[PDB]
RNA sequence: UUGGAAACGCGACGGUGCCAAGAAAAGCUUCUAAACGUUGAAACAUGAUUGCCCGUACCGCAAACCGACACAGGUGUCCGAG
RNA sequence: CCGGAAGGAGUGGUGGAGCCGACUGAAGUGCGGAUGCCGGCAUGAGUAACGAUAAAAGAAGUGAGAAUCUUCUUCGCCGUAAGGACAAGGGUUCCUGGGGAAGGGUCGUCCGCCCAGGGAAAGUCGGGACCUAAGGUGAGGCCGAACGGCGCAGCCGAUGGACAG
RNA sequence: GGACCGAACCGGUGCCUGCUGAAACAGUCUCGGAUGAGUUGUGUUUAGGAGUGAAAAGCUAACCGAACCUGGAGAUAGCUAG
RNA sequence: GCUGGAGAUACGCUUUGACUCGGGGAUGUCCGAAUGGGGAAACCCACCUCGUAAGAGGUAUCCGCAAGGAUGGGAACUCAGGGAACUGAAACAUCUCAGUACCUGAAGGAGAAGAAAGAGAAUUCGAUUCCGUUAGUAGCGGCGAGCGAACCCGGAUCAGCCCAAACCGAAACGCUUGCGUUUCGGGGUUGUAGGACCAUCAAGCCGAAGUGGCUGGAAAGCUACACCUCAGAAGGUGAGAGUCCUGUAGGCGAACGAGCCUGAGUAGGUCGUUGUUCGUGAAACGAUGACUGAAUCCGCGCGGACCACCGCGCAAGGCUAAAUACUCCCAGUGACCGAUAGCGCAUAGUACCGUGAGGGAAAGGUGAAAAGAA
């Protein structure tokens, strides 16, 4: 998950984001039958800005 | 990023039945300019915004017993596009 | 602040006035009438050490001056 | 208000084994542990039984009905068993499985 | 439609008299300094795109505001026909 | 029943898990009073009152239940108001669908009450990204046991100026 | 025109009524002013031995010859209760 | 196993080690010292740079060249500037309450003070602080009410260290010519005068020993035999369990985490005052606000007017652990409380009252197990 480039960092980032909105979409229609996929989304999202932080860190010093 | 200002469609027998005369409804984040939503809702759709208007809107209740209430505020959003522009199905409620 | 540059903060002390005015010399002694507090200041020169500069000084520091730059001067 | 278990939290059997009532009703009696719950010290077994009549919601059941299901003990049935009683037990050793430690009393393990 | 009445509103920054002698600042219209410009300026016209933030519900001479009350009280302005 | 007193025991009833007796020691240790304190319940008494002397009547409807809710037709009362539109202030009281314990001076099927859902849209109206008044504040500056007090430019400040339906 | 009558408005003259009120200052009737020393809104400034006051020791958030709150503080109580 | 209290159904996560626990990182809107500007706290308006925008970063004053530091907060404690009255004196002025209350400033985990120009009457001691004691002594006092030391002696703790100056080398700016104001090394730091210059604790793991019968709804109780004990502290479990559970008796334990000189506007003095037992008293001494104003080793301060003698010290420069105080916080304990008690609160500074500062409640209990009554 680390291995993606940066830009694929921002693809991938959005992506969740679509999907995350898309749920709440649904879950407002009162039709959102996975809760879990939310939260699957959000901590995917958190994990892809941690690991950006640590190419952060890393590297430059 | 677009996706989580736009926050999540109303519905009500009038936005609905307002979806059939072309417009399209739905709450948003309180702070955000109108521009702002214009272009989210925008390229979050890939349709062309020509009318927006934008409303703040403040609820509350009461759990039984002591607890005192006081839901969360927002703000709504109500938007016309061009002609042919009308959103696909996720408009097809 | 009255602050004196190198100076003084300017004290309070009561003022005590006594009546009987025969202590040592023969006489019964001295009452006393009331005490209250009071305090005082003092002068205002101007004199610098850097570029430019005019501060308040007291006599005493008029006095210094003359004798001495110290570190302020006229 | 009160406090939970004292236990440490902490169970002594898993939900796995085998055992035995040394107490109260049941006492003798032996099952598979159905349900452990270490934080407030409640242990499922086939055991114990009780009729509870789920009051009627029409929740696919207008009139409601009884069912007969197990209700919950803690630490009063005993831990496992061996030579057909409940035991003391004690920590071992390593196995092929030489990441754990088993458990015996006077004999093997379980 | 014909006839009539009429404002404290409009024409207004009208008239006349009076003494106790009746805000400020920006927008606004003129002038230049400085600067760019003096081939490509002002301004005009036509088309286009552009239009942010907050307030708008309801009570509001009162049962929805101040009066501990679904209180004979109090509450600034505007319209108020025959 | 017992002891001279403060008091003590027997027995039976309740109750559902801690407790007598003796000796010694320590006390926040003994209540009728304090217009004492907190709390509960009485009397006055089914009494006074039900909050403007602008009246109300019948039919029909709904409902477990109606003098009080809905509908119809009449009646009476305000009409420089007891009509209407705003600012202030209040804060969802608005609309729909339900409810009926408690609030409502009686009732209640109703409600400004309880529950849930919806409703609130601005380039042009008011304010802000414009302006300044009293007043406030204020680099520098003038004072002052401390904290602090003043004070030019400047800045803030509508109750007013400017501004396109 | 600190002129007259008189609504609004500001006021509060005399009587009654109210007195566990409709209201901790009111109601009906009556009465004063009503272009002025007038009435009123918003913003704002002055306070405790201090402010204000066409002057009553009035008013200073429903009882002001010295406001309220907290504190010194369990003030002191040759007095009364218990 | 978990999926917070929450007592709720559904979606699920977890031997690839979840959850919970110990330790680090990372994210951390807006307000608040708040600090880009304004502002009616959490809001309204900008500008500069980077960026494809989306997004990121900067923009307060005050010390500094600069690194860097300061704004604010903190229960009680510490120091400091300021500083009451009720009250006692059976009235009330001095006096007392009392340097108490309170305000303000500065700081830390403590602070303050501190290394004799002293204490004191033995030619004794030897920084400071705190405790005991001296002692209600000596004293102060409308000599009234009342206030009140210190030395010696016993203990806790105990260290003393650095500067400016004579004198060397400048170097810059000072002047009629091998010098003199602020700087930088050396040098030099005092009274029985010296220096000069010259002969373990955090997460946690391991842990001994009981079975039968009996009353019971249920056993830990009764009873019969039996075991451990460095472990009989304690809680839990259907009523009271050493041996059923959890257990410092004992034992082990981490990545990696805490612990020639010697001080001048000075000493001294006069005027106004004050601290100390010190109320003007014969009033020394310290401390000062105004004015004045010296000496320096046959030198200067002190020994309670003052003088001589005798005796104790070396001011006018700085730093300084520990014995001391306090309890927001944590653990253990109790001839403390146990629901009008105990904090105000079995939790709430809530409801409620007040424009505000501010004030401010009551309130507990199914059962062993929800088996919570189809
Ligand atoms: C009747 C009107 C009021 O009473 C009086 O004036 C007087 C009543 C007594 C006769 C008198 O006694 C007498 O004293 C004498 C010294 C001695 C004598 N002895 C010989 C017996 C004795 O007889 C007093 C002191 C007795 C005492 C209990 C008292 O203080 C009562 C106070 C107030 O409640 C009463 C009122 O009724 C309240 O009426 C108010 O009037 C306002 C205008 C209204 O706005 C309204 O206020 C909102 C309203 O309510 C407050
Ligand atoms: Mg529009
Ligand atoms: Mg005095
Ligand atoms: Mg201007
Ligand atoms: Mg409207
Ligand atoms: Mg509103
Ligand atoms: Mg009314
Ligand atoms: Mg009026
Ligand atoms: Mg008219
Ligand atoms: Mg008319
Ligand atoms: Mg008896
Ligand atoms: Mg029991
Ligand atoms: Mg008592
Ligand atoms: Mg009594
Ligand atoms: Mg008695
Ligand atoms: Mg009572
Ligand atoms: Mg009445
Ligand atoms: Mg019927
Ligand atoms: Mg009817
Ligand atoms: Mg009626
Ligand atoms: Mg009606
Ligand atoms: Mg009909
Ligand atoms: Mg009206
Ligand atoms: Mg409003
Ligand atoms: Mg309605
Ligand atoms: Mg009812
Ligand atoms: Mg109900
Ligand atoms: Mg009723
Ligand atoms: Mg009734
Ligand atoms: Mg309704
Ligand atoms: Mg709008
Ligand atoms: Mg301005
Ligand atoms: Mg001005
Ligand atoms: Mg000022
Ligand atoms: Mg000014
Ligand atoms: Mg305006
Ligand atoms: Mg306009
Ligand atoms: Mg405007
Ligand atoms: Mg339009
Ligand atoms: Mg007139
Ligand atoms: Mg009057
Ligand atoms: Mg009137
Ligand atoms: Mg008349
Ligand atoms: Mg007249
Ligand atoms: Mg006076
Ligand atoms: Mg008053
Ligand atoms: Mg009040
Ligand atoms: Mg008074
Ligand atoms: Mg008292
Ligand atoms: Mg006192
Ligand atoms: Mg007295
Ligand atoms: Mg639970
Ligand atoms: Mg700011
Ligand atoms: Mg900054
Ligand atoms: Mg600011
Ligand atoms: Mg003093
Ligand atoms: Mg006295
Ligand atoms: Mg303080
Ligand atoms: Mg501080
Ligand atoms: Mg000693
Ligand atoms: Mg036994
Ligand atoms: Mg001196
Ligand atoms: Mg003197
Ligand atoms: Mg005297
Ligand atoms: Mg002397
Ligand atoms: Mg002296
Ligand atoms: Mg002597
Ligand atoms: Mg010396
Ligand atoms: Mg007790
Ligand atoms: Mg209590
Ligand atoms: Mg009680
Ligand atoms: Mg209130
Ligand atoms: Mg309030
Ligand atoms: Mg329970």
């Amino acid at each position: 998950m680390r291995n993606l480039q940066a830009t694929d960092f921002a693809k991938e980032i959005d992506a969740r984001k679509k999907e995350l909105m898309e749920l709440r979409f649904q879950a407002a229609a009162g039709q959102l039958a996975q809760p879990h996929r939310v939260r699957q989304l959000r901590r995917e999202v958190a994990q892809l800005n941690t690991v950006k932080a640590e190419l952060a860190r890393k590297g430059e010093q | 990023s677009h996706y989580d200002i736009l926050q999540a469609p109303v519905i009500s027998e009038k936005a609905y039945s307002a979806m059939e005369r072309g417009v399209y409804s739905f709450w948003v984040s309180p702070k955000a300019t109108k521009t702002e939503i214009k272009d989210a809702i925008q390229q979050a759709f890939g349709v062309r915004v020509i009318g927006i208007s934008t409303m703040n809107v403040p609820g509350k209740r009461k759990r039984v017993g002591r607890f005192i209430g006081q839901r969360n505020d927002r703000k709504k959003a109500i938007v016309r596009l061009a002609e042919g522009q009308s959103i696909e199905a996720l408009a097809g409620q | 602040y009255l602050t004196g540059k190198k100076n003084l903060v300017v004290n309070s002390v009561i003022r005590r006035g006594k009546a009987r005015a025969d202590g040592g010399v023969g006489r019964k002694t001295t009452g006393i009438t009331k005490r209250v507090q009071r305090a005082n200041l003092h002068k205002k020169a101007i004199r610098e050490n850097g570029q430019v500069k005019t501060v308040w000084l007291s006599a005493n520091a008029l006095r210094t001056l003359s004798k001495g730059p110290y570190k302020g001067i006229e | 208000p009160s406090a939970g278990s004292h236990h440490n939290d902490k169970l002594h059997f898993k939900k796995g084994d085998t055992v035995i009532v040394l107490s109260g009703k049941h006492k003798g009696q032996t099952g598979k542990v159905l349900l452990a719950l270490p934080r407030d010290q409640k242990v499922v077994v086939e055991g114990v039984n009780v009729i509870t009549k789920n009051v009627k919601p029409s929740m696919t059941n207008p009139q409601g009905g009884q069912e007969q299901r197990e209700l919950a003990l803690h630490a009063s049935k005993v831990a496992l068993v061996d030579p057909e009683t409940g035991k003391a037990t004690r920590v071992r050793k390593q196995i092929v499985d030489g990441k754990k430690v088993r458990v015996a009393v006077a004999s093997g393990k379980t």
